[PDB]
């Protein structure tokens, strides 16, 4: 997370850090229930094995809060292709279930024509992530949350010679150095209604990080609520 | 048109039905008596920071 500010305390109970062999966080998660975390399609071919953190917000420090799961089975979307990074989504499942307790907790997934009629259409939404904190830079140590607006349509196809899909939506800043980059990869986007957050993105792409005239590009989760239930 | 002010005073899901609002709530949720608010059925409810 280019910019933003550090997670309190409760503030990103569903966070999920994937952690690879030598027990480097690459991507994030979203955690959706005690068995199940969201993620990108992309974020598998950073590691062929890895396991995943649950209420972690300082990673190199002991907290007595955190846990680490083993993942059970992944769940890919068949049409991802790293040419188009459409389709950018999927779900794994643990081998054990997580107990919720503080910051650990799922966020709650919309309801599709509902949400893009009322929540897609919020001015902004939060990103979180133990990323890089600019395009070059180190990963945070500590979570970091941010918020982004959303980008209107036109703007987010003119933004990229890259297709930018059905399945895709834009979110960020024209020029303002504020932005997700690499690491928060596979995380949460949520979007508050009414003090309840839901799920709206997973943290795909973008050209290099904060760039002007560039945007985040996120996985349209409503695009795929019917995929996620199968799933699950 | 119900749902386009004020999400029909849902506290969640809003969508209209045979001309009147009818509201709904996520997994982990029951309506109220009311028909609108949504309340947590147990702990650790999902979207709610901890
Ligand atoms: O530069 C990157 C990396 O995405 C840059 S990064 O790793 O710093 C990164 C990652 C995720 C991000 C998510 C958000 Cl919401 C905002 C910023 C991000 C930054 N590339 C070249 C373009 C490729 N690409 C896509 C379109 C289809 N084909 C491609 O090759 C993806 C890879
Ligand atoms: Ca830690
Ligand atoms: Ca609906
Ligand atoms: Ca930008």
């Amino acid at each position: 997370i280019v910019g933003g500010q550090e997670c309190k305390d409760g503030e990103c109970p569903w966070q999920a850090l994937l952690i690879n062999e030598e027990n480097e966080g690459f991507c994030g998660g979203t955690i959706l229930s005690e068995f199940y975390i969201l993620t990108a399609a992309h974020c598998l071919y950073q590691a062929k094995r890895f396991k995943v953190r649950v209420g972690d917000r300082n990673t190199e420090q002991e907290e007595g809060g955190e846990a680490v799961h083993e993942v059970e089975v992944v769940i890919k979307h068949n049409r991802f292709t790293k040419e188009t990074y459409d389709f950018d989504i999927a779900v794994l499942r643990l081998k054990t279930p997580i107990t919720f307790r503080m910051n650990v907790a799922p966020a709650c997934l919309p309801e599709r024509d509902w949400a893009e009629s009322t929540l897609m259409t919020q001015k902004t939404g939060i990103v979180s992530g133990f990323g890089r904190t600019h395009e070059k830079g180190r990963q945070s140590t500590r979570l970091k949350m941010l918020e982004v607006p959303y980008v209107d349509r036109n703007s987010c196809k003119l933004s990229s010679s890259f297709i930018i899909t059905q399945n895709m939506f834009c979110a960020g800043y024209d020029t303002k150095q504020e932005d997700a980059c690499q690491g928060d990869s596979g995380g949460p986007h949520v979007t508050r209604f009414k003090d309840t957050y839901f799920v709206t993105g997973i943290v795909s792409w973008g050209e290099g990080c904060a760039r002007k005239g560039k945007y985040g590009i996120y996985t349209k989760v409503t695009a795929f609520l019917k995929w996620i239930d199968r799933s699950m | 048109k119900l749902c386009s002010l004020d999400n029909g005073d849902c506290d969640q899901f809003c969508h209209e039905e045979q001309n009147s609002v009818v509201c709904s709530c996520a997994r982990g949720y029951t309506l109220a008596d009311n028909g609108k608010a949504c309340i947590p059925t147990g702990p650790y409810p999902c979207g709610k920071q901890t």
